[PDB]
RNA sequence: UUCGGGUCUUGUAAUUGGAAUGAGUACAAUGUAAAUACCUUAACGAGGAACAACUGGAGGGCAAGUCUGGUGCCAGCAGCCGCGGUAAUUCCAGCUCCAGUAGCGUAUAUUAAAGUUGUUGCAGUUAAAAAGCUCGUAGUUGAACUUUGGGUCUGGUUGUCCG
RNA sequence: ACCCACUCGGCACCUUACGAGAAAUCAAAGUCUUUGGGUUCUGGGGGGAGUAUGGUCGCAAGGCUGAAACUUAAAGGAAUUG
């Protein structure tokens, strides 16, 4: 296709120059991503599918002005998820911008073992939870190959995550798909927010990629 | 974190706050990483050699960022008696 | 309707029923 | 009053009856292996779930515990004797990793298909149903039969069957009689 | 921290509190009071026979304009009278006056279904034969 | 070079062939106290293989039609939301399709869903719900403190290095 | 009697979310799916209904206790745009 992608931010300039090789460097230093093309460059195989299209109306003096809210989940099934929620006039544009936001909001997840680690991680590391609106989602580790015991939206979010086995429990008005998916997103991103005995030792604070490679930014 | 044979399966072993030992989230868009330049005998800032402190977004939001940095710099011999361990 | 006036109407129905019972007690 | 012998269910219909992806997967598995109904996949999933409940219960117990040893190695030896679990992964942690397709694969239907004496899966189903394949001189008219490793080498057409060598059968005998008469 | 007691010797009040709160439900209260046996047209009965008294149709609710063709039936088991609904296009004519009819539940836990007011019972069989067999002309009324 | 052989395979056609087999009948024999019935098996027993599989549904929940004709807020359907007012994806039919399948549909009861009984594990400012307030028997609960250390020997069990 | 500093107790108040909520908002309505300091009372969709009945208190007014039959797909809370 046709894509030039002139980089307008320093992170984008470094990525376009090919100086950042893995998305782990972006996630580690809590770097701010504002160009989805960075995420496209780092993760070439981010699959996605629209969770829901919802018509939302505003009551004006003349008729009812209706837009559409698209709930898109993007991921690579290898420990990377993003949840975009967008509102727009035309449904196709709403889906495109929701994909854009979801790519912007990619996040890493910490898959773990239920017990007696043998192969690659199959489940989460610990129990995690999130709460959006009144919807509280509780993700609990499950034994190997136990499937994803979750509602279809949460199940498909875990599938996009790469988590193959997990138990779930949702409390509240899980009816609303955006709230449920946001709570699940909060939980799965909180999976890397739990300090664990195997994460106890301190590191040397490797210098930030835009400090060591500040020269290649700042287009002169 | 560790596979049974002994190879790492974790990705991006995360940083931790240098003042509260709490990990830094990937999307913790309040946290900062300060660099303090090493100084040689005649006061010339040696380039490319410094010391880094990762301050979390939580302490910055609370308002204890500057105090924590004061203590942390005093411990590693940067500032003279700027922070007293007994308030 | 107000709960006050529904209460009062119930009280007046009890008025009539209590007088009737007192007549026939 | 005589002591009852216990009948018991052997399948469990799923909770969500109209899951599109699940229905498509069930139809894929039914067409791949010539299953008559979708109760077959329910039965294999129920067997997998019983095995898996046992496996997880034994996993919960402490390592080097007599219950763990005895029942775990009993289950592993039974499954490797069936053939679904390869000898490489006799560990009781890969036993959780078995899928329904693994037990589907060990059916006498698919085994007759693999050996090549039946060139089609539905051909294997009918050939089994017509009392032709005998697993060690014993005719088996039952498609599933959970063929085990120690006896797979003894699948062939039965002697009473025309394929194993006998009188041909109704159609061919009648045609031979008609040709001899005229 | 919470309204309930938490001590190791507080089983008695926890149990009696649960027992007193259970009456707030409707299913538990119905099951324990035995309201179904005493007050409902059938006492814990899924089906019940009866005799047709008259042949009436009742108008529907506001959003739905029609007249649903029902029938008033006096129950034989105890003598109560209830309206019941004959479910299909041309089944009203099939049931005749003063014949035994087997009424069933209406599927909404003994409550009026849809737009039909003051009815709670279907009609499954008439004069020994089922409505569904008559409607597709698989069997015919014996006309006795 | 347009081709196009179909070079390599996979379906659709009332075309078309050769097979196999029971569901049934039935010499027998086995079976049984005697008989059925099952296992075996003579002789018959499949071409539309009429030896013909139904039960519900096709707006959403919920897999599958905005095809055709009929009726026109009628008839009726609809567990709930709803369809029916002259172009009905919902009623009555035909076609196609979907789900389970020798089973499927309904009714009541009940369990999981129900973190809508909440001990684990519910809520009480306004959604239902803090007695008007205080004392008080029973009930429930109730501050801290009374030998903690060490040294040796020694027995099993492990992971040790190797015999 | 004021002024400055501190402390205990009380009616209160401003800012803020780094916590909690469906939010309006709360410095408690926080320390609650990372769920357990002790303890009492109350609620299980709306209506019928705080009605009838049965007790009990009152001279009376009425107070306390207090359903069901039946009916209904909502009633209701906060906030957003008109
Ligand atoms: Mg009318
Ligand atoms: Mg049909
Ligand atoms: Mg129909
Ligand atoms: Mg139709
Ligand atoms: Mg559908
Ligand atoms: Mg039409
Ligand atoms: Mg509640
Ligand atoms: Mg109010
Ligand atoms: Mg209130
Ligand atoms: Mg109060
Ligand atoms: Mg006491
Ligand atoms: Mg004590
Ligand atoms: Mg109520
Ligand atoms: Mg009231
Ligand atoms: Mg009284
Ligand atoms: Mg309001």
């Amino acid at each position: 296709e046709e894509k030039g992608w002139v980089p307008v931010t320093k992170l984008g300039r470094l990525v376009k120059a090919g100086k950042i090789s893995s998305i782990e460097e972006i996630f580690l230093h809590s770097l701010p991503v504002k160009e989805f093309q960075i995420i496209d460059q780092l993760l070439p195989n981010l699959k996605d599918e629209v969770m829901n299209i919802k018509p939302v109306q505003k009551q004006t003096r003349a008729g009812q002005r209706t837009r559409f809210k698209a709930v898109v989940v993007v991921g690579d099934s290898n420990g990377h998820v993003g949840l975009g929620i967008k509102t727009a006039k035309e449904v196709a544009g709403a889906i495109r911008a929701g994909i854009i936001i979801a790519k912007l909001s990619v996040i890493p997840i910490r898959r773990g073992y239920w017990g007696t680690n043998l192969g690659q991680p199959h489940s989460l590391a610990t129990k995690t939870s999130g709460k959006c609106g009144s919807v509280s989602v509780r993700l609990i580790p499950a034994p190997r190959g136990s499937g994803i015991v979750a509602s279809p939206a949460v199940k498909k979010l875990m599938q996009l995550a790469g988590v193959e086995d997990v138990y779930t429990s949702s409390t509240g008005s899980t009816r609303t798909l955006e709230n449920t998916l946001k709570a699940a997103f909060v939980a799965i991103g909180n999976t890397y927010g739990f300090l664990t005995p195997n994460l106890w030792e301190v590191q040397a604070l490797t210098p930030s990629p835009m400090d060591v490679y500040a020269d290649y930014a700042t287009a002169s | 974190m560790e596979n049974d044979k002994g190879q790492l399966v974790e990705l991006y072993v995360p940083r931790k706050c240098s003042a509260t030992n709490r990990i830094i989230k990937a999307k913790d868009h309040s946290s900062v990483q300060i660099n303090i330049a090493q100084v040689d005998e005649e006061g010339r800032a040696i380039p490319g050699e410094y010391v880094t402190y990762a301050l979390s977004g939580y302490i910055r939001a609370r308002g204890e960022a500057d105090d924590s940095l004061n203590r942390l710099a005093q411990q590693d011999g940067l500032l003279k008696n700027v922070w007293s361990y007994s308030r | 309707m107000r709960a006050k006036w529904r209460k009062k109407r119930t009280r007046r129905l009890k008025r009539k029923r209590r007088k009737v019972r007192a007549r026939s007690k | 009053p005589r002591a009852p012998r216990t009948y018991s269910k052997t399948y469990s219909t799923p909770k969500r009856p109209y899951e599109s992806a699940r229905l498509d997967a069930e139809l894929k598995l039914a067409g791949e292996y010539g299953l008559k109904n979708k109760r077959e996949i329910y039965r294999i999933s129920f067997q997998l779930s019983k095995i898996r409940r046992a496996a997880r219960d034994l996993l919960t117990r402490d390592e080097k515990d007599p219950k763990r040893l005895f029942e775990g190695n009993a289950l592993i030896r039974r499954l490797v004797r069936i053939g679904v679990l390869s000898e490489d992964k006799k560990k009781l942690d890969y036993v959780l990793a078995l899928k329904v397709e693994d037990f589907l694969e060990r059916r006498l239907q698919t085994q007759v298909y693999k050996l090549g004496l039946a060139k089609s899966v539905h051909h294997a189903r009918v050939l089994i149903s017509q009392r032709h394949i005998a697993v060690g001189k014993q005719i088996v008219n039952i498609p599933s039969f959970m063929v085990r490793l120690e006896s797979e080498k003894h699948i062939d057409f039965a002697r009473t069957s025309p394929f194993g060598g006998a009188r041909p059968g109704r159609v061919a005998r009648k045609r031979a009689a008609a040709a001899g008469g005229e | 921290g919470k309204g309930k007691p938490r001590g190791l010797n507080s089983a008695r009040k926890l149990r009696v509190h649960r027992r007193n709160n259970r009456w707030a439900e409707t299913t538990y209260k119905k099951r324990l009071l035995g309201t179904a046996f005493k007050s409902s047209p059938f006492g814990g009965s899924s089906h019940a026979k009866g005799i047709v008294l008259e042949k009436i149709g009742i108008e529907s609710k506001q959003p739905n304009s029609a007249i649903r063709k029902c029938v008033r039936v006096q129950l034989i088991k105890n003598g109560k009278k209830v309206t019941a609904f004959v479910p299909n296009d041309g089944c009203l004519n099939f049931v005749d006056e003063n014949d035994e009819v087997l009424l069933a539940g209406f599927g909404r836990k003994g409550k009026a279904k849809g737009d039909i007011p003051g009815v709670r019972f279907k009609v499954v069989k008439v004069s020994g034969v089922s409505l569904l067999a008559l409607w597709k002309e698989k069997k015919e009324k014996p006309r006795s």
